[PDB]
């Protein structure tokens, strides 16, 4: 199969340098153009810039002109994007595209997976863990919410499960947030039987790899009023 | 500088249902359009080009048409697997420019959403910040209005919130709303409380507690 492979995520602080790649392979590599894309966080898809590996004759768009280098390493069948010095806002996803000319216009015809480039002055941190119960005197249903907030980490993500992963129905866990802090919280809730509280027992389990932490909390509200 | 503006930029449809998405391009490009289908995650893949020619592979369910300015994608009989984000993208010059997107999330009943409020935890008062909770329960449709009051006082710039994708059992949404304060400007106040309001709600509902008394 036609196949492009993409280099890693990374986790970069702003000022420093970074060079991606994209592989291909099951085709003649110098036959046809390579494209970058960009898709920043919640939005959509721009082109950067092609290269025709031939001969390594670039195309930028006038966004990118100038703060990027696109390249190819023709002999090892390889495109490159790089950036001297990246910036906070070049956190996104990037994309290389093959580029198959029919019908007569070029087409994007096969795509990398992606790379997640995230650019922040933050540091490694692993979450702190919080429950999330209700008031004694406010489960007014036979339907009750818990949750656990995990709050001041960095980077993305963390896996959260409930009860060792018994628990896997009526289960939300959001999007995590950016805060002005330059850490990530987010939240995860199940919905159960009013009947169970005090009777079953609720344990939200918080894995983070990058600081290779875990956080186990047990969810309840501690009644002093 | 071809700037290309599809509509709508989100839609809600039944499978079975002939779903059209469009795009217009800000001058003329021929028959030089391609469609694009991505889901969260993945990396986008082509539908068509040319306007109205099928990739290899693609479902025949897919077509285009149009020429000049005007385009429009064709969903015939939608299917699971087509919820998704559409792009088009112009190849008549460079740059090489996309549209916007459109959405095509699933369709349902409307279903008002269930309230809860959860006050922040002993633990993280100690730490000096308080964050408050508002939680609302599968709901549909995705619009939503969430508003915090603290001594019957409308918040602002002091909140942030989430939207889960929708459900793959009911394909309802779920929202979480973050209230974050001081620990010093938690403690001086009394009343804490988050205002929804919904399509499925005859009146906004309020859930609320008192410091002190919670
Ligand atoms: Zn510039
Ligand atoms: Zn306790
Ligand atoms: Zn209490
Ligand atoms: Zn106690
Ligand atoms: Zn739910
Ligand atoms: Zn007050
Ligand atoms: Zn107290």
């Amino acid at each position: 199969e036609v196949q492009l492979v993409q280099s890693g995520a990374e986790v970069k602080k702003p000022g420093e340098s970074l060079k991606i790649s994209c592989k291909g392979s099951g085709y003649s590599f110098t036959n046809y153009w390579i494209s970058w894309v960009r898709q920043m966080p919640g939005k959509g898809l721009e082109w950067m810039g092609r290269i025709d590996p031939s001969d390594s004759y670039t195309n930028y768009s006038p966004s990118f002109q100038g703060h990027v280098t696109i390249s190819a390493d023709k002999s090892i069948s390889t495109a490159y994007l790089q950036w001297s010095s990246l910036k906070a806002s070049d956190t996104a996803m990037y994309y290389c595209a093959r580029q198959l000319y029919q019908g007569y216009m070029d087409t994007f015809d096969s795509w990398g997976q992606g790379t997640l480039v995230t650019v922040s002055s933050a540091s490694t941190k692993g979450p702190s863990v919080f429950p999330l119960a209700p008031c004694s005197r406010s489960t007014s249903e036979s339907t009750a919410a818990l949750g656990c907030l995990v709050k001041d980490y960095f980077p993305e993500p963390v896996t959260v499960s409930w009860n060792s992963g018994a628990l896997t129905s009526g289960v939300h866990t959001f999007p995590a947030v950016l805060q002005s802090s330059g850490l990530y919280s987010l939240s995860s809730v199940v919905t159960v039987p009013s009947s169970s509280l005090g009777t079953k027992t609720y344990t939200c389990n918080v894995d983070h790899k990058p600081s290779n932490t875990k956080v186990d909390k047990r969810v309840h509200h501690h009644h002093h009023h | 500088d071809i700037q290309m503006t599809q509509s709508p930029s989100s839609l809600s449809a039944s499978v079975g249902d002939r779903v059209t998405i469009t795009c217009r391009a800000s001058q003329s490009i021929g028959l030089y359009l391609a469609w694009y289908q991505q889901k969260p995650g993945k990396a986008p893949k082509l539908l068509i080009y040319a306007a109205s020619s099928l990739q290899s592979g693609v479902p025949s369910r897919f077509s285009g048409s149009g020429s000049g300015t005007d385009f429009t994608l064709t969903i015939s009989s939608l299917q699971p697997e087509d919820f998704a984000t559409y792009y088009c993208q112009q190849g008549n010059t460079l740059s090489y420019t996309f549209g916007q997107g459109t959405k095509v999330e699933i369709k349902r009943t409307v279903a008002a959403p269930s309230v809860f409020i959860f006050p922040p935890s002993d633990e993280q008062l100690k730490s000096g910040t308080a964050s408050v909770v508002c939680l609302l329960n599968n709901f549909y449709p995705r619009e939503a209005k969430v508003q915090w009051k603290v001594d019957n006082a409308l918040q602002s710039g002091n909140s942030q919130e989430s939207v889960t994708e929708q459900d793959s059992k009911d394909s309802t949404y779920s929202l979480s709303s973050t209230l974050t304060l001081s620990k010093a400007d938690y403690e001086k106040h009394k009343v804490y409380a988050c205002e929804v309001t919904h399509q499925g709600l005859s009146s906004p509902v309020t859930k609320s507690f008192n410091r002190g008394e919670c």
